[PDB]
């Protein structure tokens, strides 16, 4: 019946189920072996295939027999090309569709794929003009180099009629080592012979690639059918230089800038100002929703004098010194040292191993092992110990704790309070937008898989871009080769070695006599679409996370700014070992005599302003020495800006309940 | 000093322009070889100290302003060297020259705004700064501890000293990495290194220059296949990789939105003053003048026909087709498609002459000069008619046929300017242009400062190598700054500072300190260059929206 399986489909786990089964059908395609197509692991996962097929063709017969739009196509189209299966090298491209329809399944990855065709929409009118002034550049390098880029194989015959035959090389230059070759009247790779070559050749110009040898190319370009004269023209640079400053430098910082523009239009899409402005939306909620810190003040004197010594300034300090020695002992290694630098450097990492070891037990007994995992950077010296007292006896694997050594560095230098908030603040932004490194993640595996099918029968030469290091085998070996075109290394070299004219490796099946078969024409559109795109992802999440903390990065530090609450709150936790909620007011004086002139009161002595105003602004009517945590905060903010008369003091309230966000019954009490 | 007001500023601006002129002539010759130009240069720049002491002396009669200081100072060492010349290294003082176009800003109050603007712009980058520092310095200690002495061991001949490889690289230093396949063939140690032994992880300051030139994205998968070699495959690709991605692109990620927050910072600031609203006030004007123009005068002083869409659509037409015939050509091309070539550009230039002159008889010829697109259309028919009668006339015109091409080649603005809705863009940038001519200005600046130092440390000393001629130079002036260019670009900056470092001693020797020429070419060159670049694009830009939002506020 209708209503039967749709209770089973809109299941909690049903379609996380199957969100699995089509990742891992996607995990199993990126394990194939482009090389043989005779082995026993594509025959393996050849079993695998027939399986989800199966549970697919299950999963649309009932989905639709409850629903009996683009996005189901789709969802056939995919099960719909494999039953086809079990010219085929198309369909197994194809098939590579497999985890384009998980978009459907997430309600985040399907929000951020049309934020990204938006982005796109509003974009084309730059890419418009871009094209077009391309397409001129182009043609004007027609009219320039047409045919101008020939040379011959030896430097000495400057037309083709005698670049013909045979002729003496010398190796490396050496008159006594000469070896004969063929001369052949070549042409450049990337030549300006017609409109969609000398696209090809400002494309890659444009991408800041080989950009120099196109450069000196044509400043030795001659004439129509002759060859390159040193430095024949240098004033046709200006080409080249004027095309780069107007289309890479000028159009190309306009399209980052007009995307961070509409990011920034669209940050600015709702009204909640009905009073108060933005500066008020990042102290006032943080007033409104806070926790106080935690300063675990110990007991036991014996223990409270240990303690001292351990929490003072001047231990601080000492202990960044001595790490500082650490690290300027540990770059002073170098290559084949002597004998005495080898066991004086061995004896200083044995020294300061002991203090390091020391001062982990130092502090424990005067902070207790239970409070040892309570501070963050407390627990990193605490696993860094052990393994500098286990690779003192293994010395005379082993690298790993030698490597691992040297983050004190980093995690004692951290301590600062502009790069230390910098990092949280744009980790805490990459954490909040994981979904566009998932679409970054999606495009390098598809890219990767279509790598691995097209050009993965490609022999690697140690001479060619296509080597052991660099090469469509496997699919790791591939995402690094897209890593490398994404960074912009030599990826037109790599196009140019995956030309259809390539020799195929002895492990391929091919048939006897045809070599020189793998490669294709597809090679361009596919490394011109990569970058393309990876490009514009690359841009998108980069303005994403600039988006995400935009707050921050037009804080304005002369008016306000969240460390005045942080100080705030650890003036709080000075006199409090615990949050206790609550505290007297005896000790509410030296609080406010403890603040920043622009947060509390100014260097005047407080028997005028301070004393007055505490009287003055409303407190809550509590008991003398019962007042709480987000009482007082509140106070002070409304005394440094946001003042309100007598009386009218519901109206922050109403505002409070009409502008800021859910009050969860805690704002009764801050009422008064 | 009542007289100096005027012409005395003037003359020391004229002077300081000649001096740099004749710094830009000077060739610098390899080996202490010289010629007559250089002879005459050296009395020119007599002349221009004695012209240069003279007013440093007479100024006094200071020391607070930095610029006099910087005067003061390069007077003083200019007199230090001549003296040391006159009565003894000896040119190697000859750098401090190249100050004398810096001291030009100081004359130009507008660069200098500018200058004193982007050096204030960096205080914020300054935490990003020392977050690289700190990046690179773990990187590199992490690098001495792992792939220390590992890129000597490559493919050598069968007892002799003689490498078997074109193109050496490393072999396994325990047996996991790379092997030698040749039949005679075997690899030992005593290898000098993978580019001549400047890259490297033995030592604190190879390791530090080879994890920032790995950071710079320029060569890094060069060092990840030498460490593949070396070593195996697992452990190197996860050093480089997330050194990679870390170091640069978090980095660069950082780095741009500091700026970007801050360039918004100056829109908020500059937003008090009301900037955007001569912009906007400038611009509301401009649609109340065309509906007020040919209302104005039409009523008296025959025109519906060529305002047509059908006249829309044939012009459309005759564009396509004149873009067609010109992005036909190619090489070897068809004799007789040539002959298309030219019937169509004479009929084509036949009928757009046509159209003009009839344009011209009913629309008035006053109304067309007011607009920037009259004139230019103007100009395009009369350098095609000149085309077209001094290719046919009794001039071969060899060189000027390709050149003329181009001038009919801009056809698609009359087809652009019908856009109305990316012209906000347009306008913006065309009332930018004197900052944006300030800012390129001072980027020229400093390309030109940068070649003429490059020129005086590496001028003629690329020829060591010996087998073979290197393009990316500093030889004359023109290569120089090409070259300043590409380490702008950042293309291939690491083979210039290998080249520059291999000049002055090789990896061994005190000539591995030139290497902070292209740290301070490229880091302080990038940094102007993304705030020339990036200021156009986000303020310009930001206008144009706003300006698109009053204008959607009226319509
Ligand atoms: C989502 C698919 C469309 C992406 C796209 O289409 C364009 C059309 C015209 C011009 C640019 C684009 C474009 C880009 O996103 C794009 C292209 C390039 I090339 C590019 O520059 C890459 C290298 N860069 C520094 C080395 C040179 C300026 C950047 I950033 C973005
Ligand atoms: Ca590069």
């Amino acid at each position: 019946i209708r209503v039967g399986c749709h209770k089973l489909i809109n299941h909690h786990i049903f379609t996380n189920l199957i969100l699995v089964f089509i990742m891992l059908s996607s995990a199993a395609l990126a394990a194939e072996d482009p090389i043989r197509s005779h082995s026993f692991r594509n025959t393996i996962l050849g079993y695998f295939d027939y399986a989800f097929t199966a549970i697919f063709t299950v999963e649309i017969l009932l989905k639709m027999t409850t629903f009996g739009n683009y996005f189901n196509l789709l969802d056939m189209l995919v099960v719909g090309v494999s039953l086809v299966s079990f010219v085929v090298k198309i369909l197994r491209v194809l098939r590579v569709l497999r985890p384009l329809r998980a978009i459907n399944r997430a309600k985040g990855l399907k929000h951020v794929v049309q934020c990204v065709f938006v982005a796109i929409r509003t974009i084309g009118n730059i890419m418009i003009v871009t094209t077009l002034l391309q397409f001129m550049f182009a043609c004007i390098g027609v009219q320039l180099f047409k045919g101008k880029f020939y040379r011959c194989t030896d430097e000495a015959k400057s037309n083709p009629e005698e670049c013909r035959g045979l002729f003496i090389l010398y190796k490396d230059g050496d008159v006594d080592s000469p070896v004969v070759r063929e001369r052949i009247w070549q042409n450049s790779d990337f030549n300006f012979d017609n409109v969609l070559s000398a696209m090809m050749a400002l494309f890659t110009v444009s991408t800041f690639e080989g950009w120099p040898a196109l450069l000196y190319k044509a400043i030795d370009s001659n004439g129509e059918n002759i060859g390159p004269i040193y430095n024949h023209r240098v004033e046709i640079s200006i080409f080249f230089i004027i095309y780069i400053i107007i289309v890479a430098f000028f159009m190309m910082n306009i399209f980052v800038g007009f995307v961070i523009v509409t990011f920034q239009e669209q940050g600015e899409k709702e009204y909640k100002n009905c009073e108060l402005d933005k500066n008020q939306r990042q102290c006032v909620e943080y007033a409104l929703k806070a926790r106080p810190l935690r300063r675990y003040i110990p007991k036991n004197p014996y223990q409270y004098k240990f303690w001292y010594v351990v929490n003072s300034s001047p231990f601080e300090y000492m202990m960044f010194v001595l790490i500082m020695l650490n690290t300027l002992c540990l770059a002073m290694q170098h290559y084949e040292q002597s004998k005495m630098f080898n066991d004086a450097m061995d004896i200083l990492n044995m020294v300061f191993t002991g203090v390091f070891t020391v001062e982990m037990v130092l502090k424990v007994i005067a902070f207790k092992p239970k409070g040892y995992f309570s501070d963050a950077w407390n627990t990193f010296d605490s696993l860094i110990v052990i393994g500098s007292i286990i690779d003192v006896a293994l010395s005379e694997s082993i690298t790993f704790f030698r490597l691992f050594r040297v983050m004190r560095l980093v995690k004692l230098l951290s301590r600062g309070e502009g790069i230390r908030t910098l990092l949280w603040t744009f980790i805490k932004s990459f954490q909040a937008l994981p979904y566009v490194a998932l679409l970054i993640a999606m495009l390098f595996f598809i890219y990767a898989v279509i790598g691995m099918q097209m050009f993965g029968k490609v022999a690697m030469r140690d001479n060619n871009q296509i080597n052991r290091n660099n090469n469509f085998q496997t699919f790791p070996q591939a995402v690094l080769l897209l890593f490398r075109c994404a960074t912009g290394e030599a990826w037109q070299e790599i196009m140019l070695a995956c030309l259809p004219g390539k020799l195929c490796d002895p492990e391929s099946d091919y048939n006897p006599g045809e070599e020189y078969t793998c490669g294709s024409n597809f090679a361009i559109v596919y490394f011109i679409s990569f970058y393309m795109l990876c490009a514009f992802l690359i841009i998108n999440l980069f303005v994403a996370v600039i988006m995400d903390n935009f707050d921050y990065l037009t804080r304005d530090w002369s008016i306000l700014g969240p460390h005045h609450l942080d100080e705030f709150k650890r003036i709080w936790s000075e006199y409090d070992p615990e949050a206790k909620g609550r505290i007297k007011h005896l000790d509410v004086v030296t609080l406010l005599r403890r603040i920043q002139p622009p947060l509390g009161f100014g260097k005047l002595c407080p028997h005028r302003v301070a004393c007055k105003r505490l009287v003055a602004m409303n407190m809550p009517l509590n008991s003398d020495g019962t007042v709480m945590f987000n009482a007082t905060l509140f106070a002070l903010v409304r005394t440094a800006l946001k003042i309100k008369t007598e009386g009218n003091l519901e109206q922050a309230n109403e505002e409070l309940r009409a502008v800021i966000k859910k009050i969860w019954k805690k704002t009764s009490m801050k009422l008064l | 000093s009542i007289v100096e007001w005027k012409p005395f500023d003037i003359f020391i601006l004229l002077a300081i322009f000649a001096n740099c002129v004749a710094l830009a002539i000077y060739i610098p010759f390899p080996e202490d070889d010289s010629n007559s130009t250089n002879h005459n240069l050296e009395k020119v720049e007599y002349a221009f100290l004695i012209i240069f002491t003279v007013e440093t002396f007479l100024k006094i009669i200071y020391v607070r302003n930095g610029w006099n200081l910087l005067d003061f100072v390069i007077v003083i060492v200019g007199l230090f060297s001549v003296i040391l010349e006159q009565l003894t290294d000896v040119k190697a003082l000859r750098a401090f020259r190249v100050l004398r176009p810096l001291r030009l800003v100081s004359g130009v109050p507008s660069l200098q705004v500018v200058l004193n603007s982007i050096i204030k712009a960096m205080v914020p980058l300054l935490h990003i700064a020392l977050l690289v520092l700190f990046v690179i310095i773990i990187y590199a200690i992490i690098g001495l501890e792992l792939f220390i002495g590992k890129m000597h061991k490559t493919c050598f001949f069968a007892d002799s000293d003689i490498v078997a490889e074109e193109d050496p690289a490393p072999c396994a230093f325990s047996g996991n990495g790379r092997q030698c396949t040749a039949n005679g063939t075997e690899c030992r140690s005593g290898w000098v290194g993978p580019n001549g032994g400047i890259t490297n992880f033995d030592n604190f300051a190879f390791a530090m220059l080879t994890v920032f030139q790995c950071i710079t994205m320029e060569g890094w998968t060069d060092v990840l296949y030498w460490m593949n070699d070396a070593m195996g495959f697992e452990l190197p690709w996860v050093y480089f990789v997330s050194l990679v991605i870390f170091g640069s692109f978090f980095v660069l990620n950082l780095v741009l939105g500091v700026l970007s927050g801050e360039f918004s910072k100056e829109r908020e600031k500059a937003k008090a003053r009301g900037d955007f609203q001569k912009l906007r006030e400038k611009q509301q004007l401009e649609e109340d003048l065309k509906g007020y123009l040919d209302w104005i005068t039409q009523a008296e002083d025959c025109r519906a026909a060529v305002k047509s869409v059908t006249f829309y659509w044939l012009v459309i037409v005759l564009v396509f087709l004149n873009t067609l015939t010109i992005s036909s050509e190619h090489y070897n091309q068809p004799d007789w498609l040539t002959q298309i070539q030219d019937i169509a550009n004479k009929v084509l230039l036949a009928l757009f002459t046509c159209e003009m002159l009839v344009k011209m008889y009913s629309l008035g010829l006053q109304a067309y000069f007011v607009s920037l697109f009259n004139r230019f259309d103007c100009f395009v028919v009369c350098g095609g008619i000149t085309e077209t009668i001094l290719v046919e006339l009794e001039i071969m015109s060899p060189l000027g046929i390709s050149v003329f091409r181009c001038v009919r080649l801009l056809r698609i603005f009359k087809v652009t300017r019908h856009w109305t809705s990316l012209s906000n863009l347009v306008a913006s940038l065309l009332n930018s242009m004197k900052s944006i001519a300030s800012l390129l200005l001072l980027l020229f600046l400093f390309i030109i400062i940068f070649s003429l130092l490059g020129m005086q440390l590496f001028g003629g000393k690329f020829n060591f190598d010996e087998t073979q001629t290197k393009r990316s130079t500093f030889d004359n002036f023109p290569q120089a700054l090409l070259t300043v260019f590409q380490i702008l670009t950042g293309e291939d900056w690491n083979a210039v500072m290998y080249d520059g470092i291999m000049a002055y001693g090789g990896p061994s020797s005190s000539g591995m300190i030139v290497c902070i020429y292209f740290i301070i070419l490229f880091i302080c060159g990038n940094y102007i260059l993304l705030n020339v670049f990036l200021a156009i694009a986000v303020d310009n830009l930001a206008d144009a929206e706003s300006l698109n939002t009053a204008q959607k506020e009226e319509a």
